[PDB]
């Protein structure tokens, strides 16, 4: 018997096919999220503003209480 | 004064040390193996690069120029790492009078660098690389200012100290969201290893600031060109990042700002491995054209915010 290269097929490797899919974001589920951090990111900024008010007089109050200076 | 002194040396090494960096991260990111043989884990060749290239290399330009051309590399470490001395830190090196201006001010003198770079060579061919790196950092530049403005405007004022005590409880990301996305973009001005970037690497031109350049000038430009890539990742760490403060404690603050840094020093050679160049006309597509209308929208907008409810420093 003479033995030469022997051929396998099983699944055939499947060639041509697209496997690329889209993931995560849809469209109009990230826009929910990114308006969602905006509205979230500009009330928590001006409540450390109006924090700061509360030393931004009494900051220059001292130069007011001090006249000796 | 120590502490100038202790912020070049140290400095410069972290430069050096970036070497390993950019063709490491560069080199998974790549499938590969970067730096192996020549230290534990090749740690020892990025400082053997300052022994091979400055006491070994010689050259000096052919027909070539007068005083310039020599001149460029003094002004290429002289003007980029003085940029490290206005920085905040923990503690800053003579906290300025108004901190952001002066960062401005000597990144764009930081441009000149590859400028007086085109007329080291007479010969027309290393000036079209010199003319490619004037669009590609005069456009963005207009931007680079405005989108300062808006986070300047929503938090303290120019001062660089007070950057760092705004961000208490939450980061700068959040309120400026798109303005964020902008600062991955047009911190890219200055020639720097990305994908935008501008006329410095090879791939389809011959490389500005280099094809002139020797070897020892030539070696000088890139412990200044990476330089820059780590101050602009700096530099969006404080003005987007902050996480906490704590004056008492400066040894908390010192860890937890590196990490932030570190994190984006990755990302820019995420960015240089992943994308193509924009092309030169291109890239003043995508600023000019439809960045700058989003941006001065925003700007607008960011105008508004402290009338609307109260945000003055």
């Amino acid at each position: 018997x003479x033995x030469x290269x022997x051929x396998x097929x099983x699944x055939x490797x499947x060639x041509x096919x697209x496997x690329x899919x889209x993931x995560x974001x849809x469209g109009y589920s990230m826009f929910a999220v990114g308006i969602g951090a905006l509205l979230f990111g500009y009330w928590s900024m001006m409540k450390w503003n109006r924090e700061r008010r509360r030393l931004q007089i009494e900051d220059f109050e001292a130069r007011i209480a001090l006249m000796p200076l | 004064m120590i502490n100038i002194l202790m912020l070049i040396i140290p400095i410069l090494l972290a430069v050096a040390f970036l070497t390993l960096v950019e063709r490491k991260v560069l080199g998974y990111m790549q499938l590969r193996k970067g730096p192996n043989v020549v230290g534990p884990y090749g740690l020892l060749q990025p400082i053997a690069d300052a022994i091979k290239l400055f006491i070994k290399e010689p050259l000096r330009p052919a027909t070539s120029s007068a005083s310039m051309f020599i001149l460029a590399p003094i002004m290429a470490l002289g003007l980029a790492l003085t940029m490290w001395i206005p920085l905040p830190m923990p503690y800053p090196l003579i906290n300025m009078n108004l901190g952001v201006l002066f960062m401005l001010a000597m990144s764009s003198l930081a441009v000149y660098s590859i400028l007086w770079s085109g007329w080291a060579s007479n010969s027309k061919y290393a000036l079209i690389g010199a003319l490619r790196a004037v669009a590609q950092t005069i456009s963005y530049e207009v931007t680079l200012a405005i989108i300062l403005l808006s986070v300047l405007l929503m938090s303290g004022s120019f001062t660089l100290s007070t950057l760092i005590t705004t961000q208490e409880q939450m980061w700068l990301i959040l309120p400026a969201w798109p303005l964020a996305m902008m600062w991955f973009i047009s911190t890219l001005a200055e020639t720097n290893r990305a994908p935008f970037d501008l006329t410095e690497g090879e791939s389809e031109l011959v490389s500005g600031f280099n094809v002139e350049y020797a070897a020892g000038p030539f070696a000088l430009f890139f412990m200044a060109e990476y330089a820059n890539i780590i101050m602009m990742n700096i530099f969006t760490a404080i003005l987007f990042l902050g996480t906490s403060h704590n004056p008492h404690m400066p040894e908390l603050y010192t860890i937890n700002f590196t990490i932030k840094s570190l994190l984006l020093t990755m990302s820019f050679l995420w960015i240089r491995a992943s994308y193509p160049r924009f092309r030169y006309d291109q890239l003043m597509h995508l600023l000019w054209k439809n960045f700058l209308p989003l941006t001065l929208a925003l700007c607008m907008w960011h105008v508004s915010l402290p009338i609307l409810t109260s945000g003055i420093p």
